[PDB]
């Protein structure tokens, strides 16, 4: 399966979590968007921006001490809550070996029904 | 891995800015030259590194540092600065894939440029940060491949507002011999200091923005161009830590300027190779050589009595036509509006002051 399905009711809290590969490099940053062109949050350590119409109050961002995974949780899931969720890990290199910017993508459909 | 040589790139674009009646984002031009790191490649981004006063090795930290800023300033609804960034490349363009992936969520659009490009980048720019009518119609051809657009906007409500009872006073220059201009006046207690820098008395005064660490500081003198040319980050910081409560008969005019300035010198200066089709190496975007060969800012503020608002928008496209402006202000005042937390400088400029000066 190219995505995980995650079924949850309406009203419930979906706790979206992703896992990066790479563990020996600097995240540089962790991206959340939703995949019909949607910029959800930006999560550079414990400082989250978030864009669009999006606030701390749906979607709080779960993992800010924590690196080596990025989690996010919506909050009263609505209809208009489903769809496709992209998680992303923007890495640099810890001793300019390979220099370049490595980048992590996973996606989840998250199917909100009654 | 700071963000140091990030504001200084912006402080020195208005540091050479061969005018007085300026209005300029040094933020939004630091924005864009360090936005332009991520295509860039060899001894472009090496000339942006430089710039910036980065190592290889700080440029993912510098990107976090940055982000971390980004998320304090959308923290209110009395004040607040919105933030938008757009690339428009041609569909010929052969972007490289991993690219694509990593940063067309960041508003990558793809487009023919000689199919009616003004109406349709300025109908994507108006959709994402409300600005309309940015991209003018002579600063797009049938030869441009490539435009990068950086808009900011600035609410600000002051924390003590002026009373609406002021007095409408004549200043003195030489291009105009008399102008007479509503001048707010109010008499309270600030956070402000009279000092020397460089054997230079300087008169410095800040005002805070309701429910932000958002202020805007004020500075007057004799010789403001040697206040202009001594200005850094560091500076900065130390002239904010050297204000302090005290009284204050404030005389600020309510001013309302608008500049339309090409930047292209400086960012030349700064980067080269970026306005060179023989040395621009963008190899991380794409294998085609792209260049930039024109860069604007569109600058715009107005101060009245509630508070501040103003506008920015920073343009890196292939081709414009302009005229510059020079205007000799005597005697002129120093505006600067500063995020206190991030140091960002999101605006500043030089407004004609009165005879009488800002602080009587
Ligand atoms: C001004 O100064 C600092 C900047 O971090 C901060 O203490 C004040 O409010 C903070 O907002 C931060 C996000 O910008 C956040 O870390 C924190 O919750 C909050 N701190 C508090 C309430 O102690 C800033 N003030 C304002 C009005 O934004
Ligand atoms: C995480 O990285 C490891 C190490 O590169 C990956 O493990 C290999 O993945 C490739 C293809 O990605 C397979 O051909 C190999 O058989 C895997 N194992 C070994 C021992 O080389 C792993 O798949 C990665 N996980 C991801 C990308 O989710």
């Amino acid at each position: 399966t190219p995505f995980p399905q995650t079924s949850k009711k309406i009203g419930d809290d979906a706790t979206l979590s992703c896992n990066r590969n790479n563990t020996n490099d600097y995240v540089v940053m962790s991206a959340w968007y939703k995949e019909p062109n949607s910029i959800i949050l930006l999560a550079a350590k414990s400082d989250v921006l978030y864009f669009d119409n999006y606030t701390k109050d749906k979607i709080s961002y779960d993992s800010p001490y924590d690196d080596l995974v990025t989690t996010i949780t919506i909050k009263s899931l609505t209809a208009r809550d489903a769809g496709t969720y992209v998680c992303a890990f923007f890495m640099t290199s810890t001793t300019n070996d390979t220099d370049k910017v490595d980048y992590e993508e996973y996606s989840t459909e998250l199917i909100v029904n009654t | 891995y700071r963000l140091q040589g990030f504001t200084n790139a912006g402080i020195v674009a208005y540091k050479n800015i061969q005018d007085d009646n300026i209005v300029f984002s040094p933020f939004g031009y630091s924005f864009s030259m360090f936005m332009s790191l991520l295509p860039a490649s060899g001894n472009t981004r090496i000339e942006l590194l430089k710039t910036m006063d980065l190592r290889k090795r700080d440029l993912g930290p510098a990107f976090t540092e940055l982000i971390s800023g980004l998320a304090k300033l959308k923290t209110s609804k009395y004040t607040y600065t919105d933030l938008t960034y757009q690339s428009f490349v041609d569909n010929t363009v052969s972007i490289k894939p991993s690219y694509y992936q990593q940063y067309h969520r960041f508003g990558l659009y793809r487009l023919n440029f000689r199919r009616d490009a003004v109406n349709k980048i300025n109908s994507i720019v108006e959709r994402r940060s409300g600005m309309s009518n940015v991209v003018d119609s002579n600063m797009l051809d049938n030869n441009t491949l490539w435009a990068i657009i950086n808009t900011i906007y600035f609410k600000g409500i002051w924390q003590y507002p002026f009373d609406i009872t002021k007095t409408r006073n004549a200043s003195f220059t030489n291009k105009y011999g008399t102008k007479t201009v509503p001048m707010m006046n109010v008499v309270t207690k600030l956070q402000g200091n009279t000092i020397t820098i460089d054997d230079e008395e300087y008169d410095m005064v800040r005002l805070p923005y309701k429910d932000a660490n958002i202020s805007m500081y004020l500075a007057i003198g004799d010789n403001m161009t040697h206040f202009t040319d001594s200005i850094t980050a560091a500076k900065l910081d130390y002239w904010s830590f050297q204000l302090g409560n005290k009284v204050y008969n404030l005389k600020l005019p309510k001013f309302s300027i608008e500049n339309k300035r090409d930047i292209k010198s400086i960012a030349e200066m700064m980067a080269p190779s970026m306005f060179n089709p023989d040395n621009a190496s963008f190899k991380h975007m794409t294998r085609d050589p792209l260049y930039i060969y024109k860069m604007f800012q569109n600058a715009k503020i107005d101060v009245d009595e509630q508070g501040t608002v103003a506008e920015a928008s920073t343009i890196m496209v292939a081709t414009a036509r302009s005229s510059p402006e020079k205007l000799e202000f005597n005697t002129p005042f120093v505006f600067i509006i500063r995020h206190d937390i991030t140091g960002f400088i999101l605006f500043m400029g030089k407004v004609e002051s009165p005879g009488s000066g800002l602080v009587p």
